[PDB]
């Protein structure tokens, strides 16, 4: 019985406390489902999944898929590579 | 120790695109890699090639 | 990395239903190759003056 | 039981052709391996003839099997546990077991659900997998041209 609650709480706290820009849990779930589906299609189909076919498997519209792919993008740091190496912070 | 996975015979196809088309269209000049994988079970005994 | 993944999933997955297609994950291998050829100090930009 | 040239049915990969009765030895014991290949996965499997019935390599559905899974697909009164998770794990075990009667029951149950309720894309995918293996099974059981097996299967679901 306890494993159920543990997994639920861990996945919830992962969902809404692991991004600098907080994405609510439903959009985290659809992002994770899209990522899993595209991963399994990359592993099985081999051919890289095109967005509209991902929509077909996803049973949603391609523009919703594009919006999901836009939302998933996470922020880089301003203190990383100049262009290639970390000589100067990117924020300069 | 009741099962095992093995690899053999790396093998390439032809390149999917020539050099100049690769340079023009920003696609990397690569070729697929094909490997013969074999799953073996110990207790009942099968090869999954 | 791929071997760690494959020997993780050897145990959790049910026996007599699997194949190397289901076991092998090629994403970390291609990720490693892509991370080597792009953004590495030895995969240098070709200098043609 | 499994001679050469036999279109023998192996779970879960459906029917398969045997190429030869291979005498590959291990530990100085010339076991009677048989090479069998399927058309979908493009894989070759060697199975010893002694424990060939242990793996449960079946034989194709004939006529009694066709009308039996027919009666199952048309069987009324089927109901499932209220919590969808119990239903999911039950019919997942039921497809993982892989017998034709239970795969038929799974596909007809989910079709009855899908007609009105609808299911998730994962649940549609579980259907699609069960439907694919079942239509392969039927199209090599009646030996009847996978597309025509799909059209007859869609004919029979409506009853």
């Amino acid at each position: 019985y306890a494993t159920w609650w543990i997994r639920q709480a861990i996945t919830r706290a992962m969902a809404d406390q692991a991004r600098t820009i907080r994405i609510p849990v439903h959009m985290v779930e659809v992002i994770n489902k899209l990522g899993r589906i595209q991963r399994e299609l990359l592993q099985d189909l081999g051919r890289e999944p095109t967005p509209e076919e991902l929509a077909k498997e996803m049973d949603i519209t391609p523009e919703k898929v594009l919006e999901i792919q836009q939302y998933a993008r996470e922020p880089i740091s301003l203190d990383q590579t100049i262009g290639d190496e970390g000589d100067s912070q990117l924020g300069d | 120790g009741s099962m095992s996975l093995s690899f053999s015979d790396p093998r390439f196809d032809d390149v999917k695109a020539p050099v100049d088309e690769c340079k023009d269209k920003d696609m990397t000049y690569a070729a697929p890699l094909f490997v013969t994988a074999e799953f073996i079970n110990n207790n009942t005994g099968e090869i999954k090639s | 990395r791929m071997e760690r993944v494959v020997r993780e999933r050897m145990t959790t997955q049910d026996v007599e239903a699997i194949t190397p297609q289901t076991l092998i994950n090629i994403r970390p291998v291609v990720a490693a190759i892509k991370e080597f050829f792009g953004t590495s100090q030895l995969s240098q930009f070709m200098d043609q003056n | 039981i499994f001679k050469v040239g036999d279109t023998v049915v192996y779970p879960h990969h459906g029917a398969a052709l045997v190429e030869a009765i291979e005498t590959r030895t291990i530990k100085g014991e010339q076991k009677e391996y048989l090479v069998l290949k399927v058309a979908q996965g493009d894989l070759t499997v060697r199975v010893p003839a002694e424990n060939a019935e242990y793996v449960g390599v079946r034989d194709v559905v004939g006529q009694e099997g066709l009308d039996k899974v027919f009666q199952v697909l048309r069987a009324p009164h089927t109901e499932e546990p209220t919590n969808w998770s119990r239903r999911y794990k039950a019919n997942l075990e039921k497809l993982a077991s892989g017998d034709v009667n239970k795969v038929a029951e799974v596909v007809r149950d989910l079709w009855r659900r899908d007609q009105e309720r609808g299911l998730s894309a994962g649940e549609k995918r579980m259907l699609a997998k069960a439907r694919q293996i079942l239509v392969g099974e039927l199209a090599l059981a009646e030996s009847t041209d996978d597309a025509k097996a799909e059209t007859i299967l869609d004919e029979v679901l409506a009853a």
